[PDB]
């Protein structure tokens, strides 16, 4: 009779998160970002500020 | 005590517009490789957009 639904992972995503997971990771804004592979951005954009 | 002629220069260096300049030639505008460059006494090293 337990119900463990929203914390073990669910296949539709395309990761193991589970349903308190991916709440948790849409709450931790960043200040900056880490790697968005940005060496190809920042030389010759405008946008680079 | 003989009389002694005086000329006294006063200039500003690297803010605005310039006028009086130096005795060089110039060179064409290469863009989107790494180059040296030279603006009015600007130096500097990088890539122009
Ligand atoms: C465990 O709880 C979840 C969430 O309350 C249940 O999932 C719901 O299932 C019904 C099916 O009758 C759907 O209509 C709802 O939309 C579902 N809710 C969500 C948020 O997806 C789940 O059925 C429960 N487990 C059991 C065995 O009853």
């Amino acid at each position: 009779g337990f119900n463990f639904s929203q914390i073990l992972p669910d296949p539709s995503k395309p990761s193991k998160r589970s349903f308190i997971e991916d709440l948790l990771f849409n709450k931790v804004t960043l200040a900056d970002a880490g790697f968005i592979k940005q060496y190809g951005d920042c030389l010759g954009d405008i946008a680079a500020r | 005590y003989q009389p002694y002629r005086v000329v006294v220069l006063s200039f500003e260096l690297l803010h605005a517009p310039a006028t009086v300049c130096g005795p060089k030639k110039s060179t064409n505008l290469v863009k989107n490789k790494c180059v040296n460059f030279n603006f009015n006494g600007l130096t500097g090293t990088g890539v122009l957009t």
